């Protein structure tokens, strides 16, 4: 019969255009054409794909292997669907630094994978240094380090690699350059040779959390102080406490599946540096900060009107994409993510995409995309950013704040209160937009006494091993309990989000919390303790 | 490499869907096909014919009213199984009847077909040949050669416990006195 | 002509239903498992996947494994198709020596480690002997002329241990020594073109008959490669333990060639590409039964989420234990050479925990020990079975036990004299006993402890006939044992590792006063 299959991809043509599905028969797997009534009760997904593309996604794994499972068992589940490109995404995570001069400040850092706006296909991250004073007496770094106008400081950091993509990397590990400010490139981390012999499966660390992080300085003779830095640099650093880590996309080769004997061997001919360009020009990009307020990027295959071959791909409606790319489902026919309705999200579009969607929205005579959601056709190259509508954001699309009303509701559950601290239980996400707390005591006649009355004395909030947050008063106190001038005196507690924080002493070096927009967070009388 | 893709491709991608119930009918017919046709003609001539039920073999008009006590059956491996769980039973009487439970897994696996073929032979030996006493010296002659043979586990394969304990060689009298034992083998 | 999709020699139906190969006089043929004719002959019932050239995913095909056309070195228990065959190399440190860039040469004992959120990376742990070989060497800081501005030199001897199930051939793993939380002292070089030998499973490299590989090169690579400023030595004194983390970059793989049966190493296939699959499609079982050492095996379990992967035959936990370690059912009761399955604890990761709480609900049971044979394994669960009788530390190494067990193990006095005891105790106990306290009791309640120093306890040896022999003259005055009264009681206490002190106290007390000691023996003076 010689059933036609031009794409030479195993599945025959008619099947590919209309819909098929794979189903395990007791112990034997066979491929079948989609029957609407007998498969639906079984929870099987209806796949579609292109009869003229060996890999609709265009990544190196044919349409056939993905649904069948003959593939590196490391490809994330979410990537089995034939319409989601599987490729790696490497960014750099810096855990902590230490400084001295070619009495050494070794301070811990926090990093977030970043994304800013006219945003382009290149990954970069952003580290943020804690500003709080671990030591009381180390006011003014300029003096804690004997830094002179004609001196130079030495930098020695620790970093870890994060794989947030959908595919494994094998041999190489990417080069990435640290830069302060707008254009000041401090250093480019060498590509160590024949040393990253391990694998980065998606959502894994290298080296794992249980091992020493790769020391940034070689500790060898390559450069005595590779991170030299004139005085002026130190100044920018002192005002901003921000560093940029730009990383390129030079990955290794790719691991392919062999039919002859089922061994997965790393082929030295195919190299990710040849495929990514294809992917980035034929797919729709969807950005979501849902899981843990971190930017997860996925790519979906959409049609491109201008190109004959490209109209072949099955039409993809936006709604289903969300269903298959992230895990959205329909408990009641309403798109939702664990309770959170689709309505709790913002839609932002690049100028191109904006233009394209407004047209599509015109022939339908609708104003709320949330209604007509299932009727928006995706074309190649749109860039879509899905951010939580409830939080305020900065220029680099990092979570930075939120509306005050949310802040109170997050605290309406007081599990316990005493004179030694609070043991609260808050949703893991909020404590990513709270920089610290201001504690104050109020005299029966309206006075106000703030205990930790210094800009750099806020890190007083710990977390118990049961996920219960614990605030310690004796930390930035005098290791003494809390005294109260009146069992009728109210005790006020304020919380400070990052956006509303100060990072340097003011003009006259003010350390008081005066010019900080402050929100009241707690107020119980002396006897209610 | 391009060569290999073809063979795997044909086996997994079933082009069309026979249907929900067709497969059942098609499976049984293929099964009975492998038995030599001439056997089937002998079965019909002696009367009753095999009919394939679909549900729980335990509950059928022809079989419900008879042999409730004989709930203990021994599989090919000699292990006892309750009839309700079992998927094929037969009964010997004035109206020789054999009933087989429909299923979709007769081509794919083999353990189920073996029991069916096992049931065809007992009908053949006990109900068909017995009218002519066809099992006789030739069957007895091979039989006798099996008992006396070098550490031949063949015995383990075909003899029950009762037989492995008859000290001397088999005699034409045993088949006469015991004729249930020989027919199973 | 019989279908065969996986193209693995075995036909489809056989793979799904169960098969076994059995040799007829001199010829081997493959046959379907027959219950009655194979059971008396002691053959194992195999199952496998019709769609995996190697159900386990290791580089050996389903067919080859059971038939033996394979590197004759894979340990026996791994020939079964549902047992992953792969290597596991860790490092053992036998003895160290110290000096300054008056030489502290102490014998060491090392252990392969495992901690909890435990990840797929092998690591070990050394423990330094604390007993005082020399009387006068109080305070190492002075036995070695170390000054605040000095540096000490470290010089070790090493050997390699293979506790896995498959051979490594060319490469030998790189491994970095690390002290404390993050102060990496050194990375052990990968000697080049020197491991031309083979490390078969359950063997040492170099073998027990040869000197172990000296760690320092003795060449010009670094004058004193293992330098160590003063500050480390201080930290070293408080913890007296190091960790040695090693990665898994092994060599190539030896494959079987059908044409002539020669086993040749192909330079294309490399273990560093396979391990991720194995580590991601199998269940992990941790066992300390054999010699109170952690043996690791990996078993293939189904993962609902993956079509192809659901093809593998389902494995129930009881059955897993049957093929992976050697448990059997003399009377249908699970036991390992007598020790019943019920004497062990089961601990699970939070992920793994969730799955199992569900599993116990559809069976309506609370004691896992009954419905044990009805629990399905899914991919990526990690299971750890430890002896319920012993106490354990943070790194899941055996460190102690309840005292009550200890005494019966000592209730057998084979002989007693004025020079010591010669017992014959179960080889396993002497891994949770740090030493013994000898004392004499005046008829009026006094107490005289012979070896009354924190670092003077290792006085109990073992004779060549497996009889433990305690020597008094070691830390005595090379003099026999005196007794002031045939009515004076002689008390002996034993101290388990967990209950030991490793350094002098706050005010540098050296007496064994504040040490919890357990009485193990107390006989009359005349009787001895």
């Amino acid at each position: 019969p010689t059933v036609p299959d031009r794409d030479n991809d195993g599945i025959p043509d008619s099947l590919e255009v209309e819909g098929y599905t794979v189903d395990v028969k007791n112990k034997r797997t066979f491929l079948s054409p989609w029957i609407s009534n007998i498969h639906e009760k079984k929870g099987l997904t209806k796949y579609k794909s292109s009869p003229e593309k060996w890999s609709t996604a265009s990544d190196p794994y044919s349409d056939f292997e993905k649904v069948t499972g003959r593939i590196d068992k490391n490809v994330s589940p979410e990537a089995r669907h034939p319409l989601v490109a599987a490729y790696p995404i490497v960014h750099v995570d810096m855990e902590n630094i230490i400084l001295s001069k070619n009495r050494t400040i070794s301070k811990n850092t926090s990093t977030s994978r970043t994304h800013t706006s006219g945003f382009s296909n290149s990954n970069s991250s952003t580290v943020a240094i804690d500003h709080s004073l671990s030591l009381a007496g180390e006011r003014t770094w300029a003096e804690t380090m004997g830094l002179n106008t004609a001196d130079t400081a030495r930098l020695n950091a620790n970093i870890r690699y994060v794989n947030t993509g959908t595919a494994p990397i094998y041999n190489v590990l990417p080069t990435t350059s640290l830069v302060l400010g707008k254009n000041q490139t401090l250093a480019t981390i060498k590509a160590k040779e024949n040393q990253l012999s391990q694998i980065l499966a998606p959502n894994n660390y290298y080296p794992s959390k249980n091992l020493a992080p790769i020391a940034l300085n070689a500790q060898d003779d390559f450069s005595s102080t590779p991170i030299t830095m004139n005085y002026n640099q130190f100044l920018e650093l002192e005002k901003t406490k921000q560093l940029r880590l730009d990383t390129d996309q030079v990955y290794g080769n790719i691991a392919t599946y062999n039919f002859e004997n089922g061994r997965v061997r790393v082929d030295t001919g195919s190299n990710w540096s040849e495929v990514l360009p294809q992917i980035q020009e034929t797919t729709a990009r969807i950005i979501f900060n849902g899981k843990d307020l971190n930017l997860v990027e996925r790519r979906i295959a959409a049609v491109n009107p201008s190109d004959p071959l490209e109209t072949t791909k099955p039409d993809m409606t936006l709604k289903e994409a969300l269903k298959i790319a992230f895990g959205f489902n329909e408990p009641n026919g309403n798109l939702q993510y664990q309770g959170k309705d689709i309505t709790e999200f913002d839609f932002n579009f690049d100028q191109q995409t904006s233009q394209n969607i407004k047209n599509q929205l015109a022939e339908l005579n609708a104003t709320n995309i949330y209604t007509v959601l299932d009727k928006i056709k995706l074309n190649a190259k749109m860039n879509i950013l899905i951010r939580d509508k409830r939080f305020h954001y900065d220029r680099n699309n990092i979570a930075v704040g939120a509306d005050e009303s949310v802040v109170k509701e997050a605290h309406r559950e007081v599990i316990n209160s005493s004179t030694e601290g609070l043991l609260l239980n808050i949703d893991k996400d909020i404590r990513k937009i709270l920089s610290g707390y201001i504690v104050e005591i109020e005299d029966t006649e309206g006075l106000k006494e703030v205990i930790n009355d210094r800009y750099d004395m806020l890190n007083i909030s710990s977390l118990r091993q049961d996920g219960k947050t614990f605030i310690d008063f004796k930390k930035y106190n005098d290791k003494l309990p809390l005294y109260i001038s009146n069992p009728n005196y109210k005790v006020n507690v304020y919380a400070v989000t990052k956006e509303n924080t100060i990072i340097n002493p003011s003009e006259n070096g003010d350390t008081s919390t005066n010019g900080i927009k402050k929100i009241l967070i707690f107020s119980k009388k002396g006897y209610e303790i | 490499q391009e060569e290999h893709l073809k063979e795997i491709m044909k086996h997994i991608v079933k082009i069309e869907v026979k249907g929900e119930e067709a497969v059942k009918k098609e499976a049984a017919e293929k099964l009975l096909e492998k038995v030599p046709s001439d056997v089937l003609e002998m079965y019909k001539a002696i009367g009753g014919k095999i009919y394939i039920v679909d549900g729980d073999i335990t509950k059928h008009i022809s079989l419900e009213a008879l042999s409730e006590d004989k709930k203990k059956i021994k599989d090919i491996y000699g292990k006892d199984a309750l009839l309700h769980e079992h998927y094929v039973y037969a009964k010997e009487g004035y109206e020789p009847v054999l009933v087989i439970q429909s299923s979709e897994d007769y081509v794919e696996n083999t353990e189920k077909a073996l029991n069916v073929y096992y049931e065809i032979g007992k009908i053949l030996s006990r109900d068909i040949l017995s009218k002519i006493n066809q099992p006789y010296q030739k069957f007895l002659d091979v039989l006798n050669t099996i008992k006396n043979a070098s550490d031949s586990d063949g015995q383990d394969l075909l003899f029950t416990n009762q037989l492995k304990e008859h000290p001397t060689d088999f005699s034409v009298e045993f088949l006469e006195q015991n004729s249930n034992e020989v027919q199973e083998v």
